[PDB]
C-alpha cells in the first residue's frame, strides 16, 4: 500500500545504532523489567530493549533512534486483535495494556 | 518452554489467550509468527499475545491444536519464536469436510471473510482448522501453497475456486495419532521397543558411543491375528521418520 523503506543503512552500524537506542532509554533496577517486543513491517526485522515504566512517545523515540529510515517517515503502531490502534502517545504502558504487547509498524 | 496449559476459552484460532509473566520469564517474539511443536512431528504456527484472558504460566491454544499436537487438556505446551517469514497469496479455497452442508458460492469469501480480524492464517499448507460463518464447523486442507514455509498471506488478492468436498478421512488415514498409551498394555516389550528405537530417535550423537547400532533390523514376533500395523506405526509419529509401509 504505502511506500516503505528498504535496507539503505550500513550493516556494521545497525548494532551500534541499536546499542545507542538501548542506552538512550534509562534503566532502573528497582522495578520489574518489561521486555517490550517491537516488530516492524519493513522486512520483518525485530528488536527489543526497554525498561519497566515509560510512554508510547518513548517507544517512538526508541524507534527513531534505532534506525534513521523511519525517523522521518510517518508511521502508526498498532496492536493486533483488539481491532484497535495505538493513540494517546503520552499514556504509560500499564494503563493502555502495552505490557510487552504487539507493536506492528503500519504505514498510512 | 516446558510448562502447563490453560483450559479453553473461545473457539477461534484467530484469538489466542496470553500469559504475560511467563513471557517475561521466557523469550517469545511478536504475534502472528510463533512456532509451537509437539506430537507427530507437527510444527505449527499461529498467533499469541492477543487476548490476555487467563493467568500466568498457562496459555489457551485453539481446540484444533488441542486435539492435534497433544492428547488432551493438562499437557505440556511449548513455544518457539519463528519470525521474519514472507507473505503468501490467498491460501485455500478448498475445504474438506462440510462443503455439501450449505452452498458453495465464491468458495472462500463465504466463510473466511466474516470470521477474521486480520489473522491471515499462518497455518501449515495442509493443516486443519474449523471455520465457517453460521454453523462454524467447516475444516480445510490447504491446496494453495504460494509460500513454501509457515507464512501469513497478503490481504485479499484473487485465486481460483476449484474447491471440492472429500470425506474427512485423510488425517486418520495418513497422520493417525498413536502414542505409547494407544497400544493396549504391551509395556513388557514396548519398553524394549523404546530402547531399540531411541538411537534412531533423532540421535546421531551417541552413535560413536554405540559403535554400530544394535537395530540393524528388528523383527516383531506375535500370533496370527494380533495385528502389527499400529504396533509398527507406533514409532511413526513419535519419531517422525518416513513410514512408507508396503
Ligand atoms: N495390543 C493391542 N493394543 C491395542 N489395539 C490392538 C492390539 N491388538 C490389536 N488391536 C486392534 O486390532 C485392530 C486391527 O489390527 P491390525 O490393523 O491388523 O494391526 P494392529 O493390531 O497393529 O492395529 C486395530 O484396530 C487395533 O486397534
Amino acid at each position: 500500500t504505502a511506500p516503505q523503506v528498504l535496507n539503505t543503512s550500513s550493516p556494521a552500524q545497525q548494532a551500534e545504532n541499536e546499542a545507542k537506542a538501548s542506552s538512550s532509554i534509562l534503566i532502573n533496577e528497582a522495578e520489574p523489567t518489561t521486555n517490550i517486543q517491537i516488530r516492524l513491517a519493513d522486512g520483518g526485522r525485530l528488536v527489543q530493549k526497554f525498561n519497566h515504566s515509560h510512554r508510547i512517545s518513548d517507544i517512538r523515540l526508541f524507534i527513531v533512534d534505532a534506525r534513521p529510515a523511519m525517523a522521518a517517515t510517518s508511521f502508526v503502531l498498532m496492536t493486533t486483535f483488539p481491532n484497535k490502534e495505538l493513540a494517546d502517545e503520552n499514556q504509560t504502558l500499564k494503563e493502555a495494556n502495552l505490557l510487552n504487547a504487539v507493536i506492528v509498524q503500519r504505514l498510512t | 518452554n516446558r510448562l502447563i496449559v490453560d483450559e479453553a476459552i473461545n473457539e477461534d484460532n484467530s484469538v489466542v489467550s496470553l500469559s504475560q509473566p511467563k513471557m517475561d520469564e521466557l523469550q517469545l517474539f511478536r504475534g502472528d509468527t510463533v512456532l509451537l511443536k509437539g506430537k507427530k512431528r507437527r510444527e505449527a504456527v499461529c498467533i499469541v499475545l492477543s487476548d490476555d484472558t487467563c493467568s500466568d504460566e498457562k496459555i489457551r491454544m485453539n481446540r484444533v491444536v488441542r486435539n492435534n499436537l497433544r492428547v488432551r487438556l493438562g499437557d505440556v505446551i511449548s513455544i518457539q519464536p519463528c519470525p521474519d517469514v514472507k507473505y503468501g497469496k490467498r491460501i485455500h479455497v478448498l475445504p474438506i469436510d462440510d462443503t455439501v452442508e450449505g452452498i458453495t458460492g465464491n468458495l472462500f469469501e463465504v466463510y473466511l471473510k466474516p470470521y477474521f480480524l486480520e489473522a491471515y492464517r499462518p497455518i501449515r499448507k495442509g493443516d486443519i482448522f474449523l471455520v465457517h460463518g453460521g454453523m462454524r464447523a467447516v475444516e480445510f486442507k490447504v491446496v494453495e501453497t504460494d509460500p513454501s514455509p509457515y507464512c501469513i498471506v497478503a490481504p485479499d488478492t484473487v485465486i481460483h475456486c476449484e474447491g471440492e468436498p472429500i470425506k474427512r478421512e485423510d488425517e486418520e488415514e495418513s497422520l493417525n495419532e498413536v502414542g505409547y498409551d494407544d497400544i493396549g498394555g504391551c509395556r513388557k516389550q514396548l519398553a524394549q521397543i523404546k530402547e531399540m528405537v531411541e538411537l534412531p530417535l533423532r540421535h546421531p550423537a551417541l552413535f560413536k558411543a554405540i559403535g554400530v547400532k544394535p537395530p540393524r533390523g528388528i523383527l516383531l514376533y506375535g500370533p496370527p491375528g494380533t495385528g502389527k500395523t499400529l504396533i509398527a506405526r507406533a514409532v511413526a509419529n513419535e519419531t517422525g521418520a518416513f513410514f512408507f509401509l508396503i
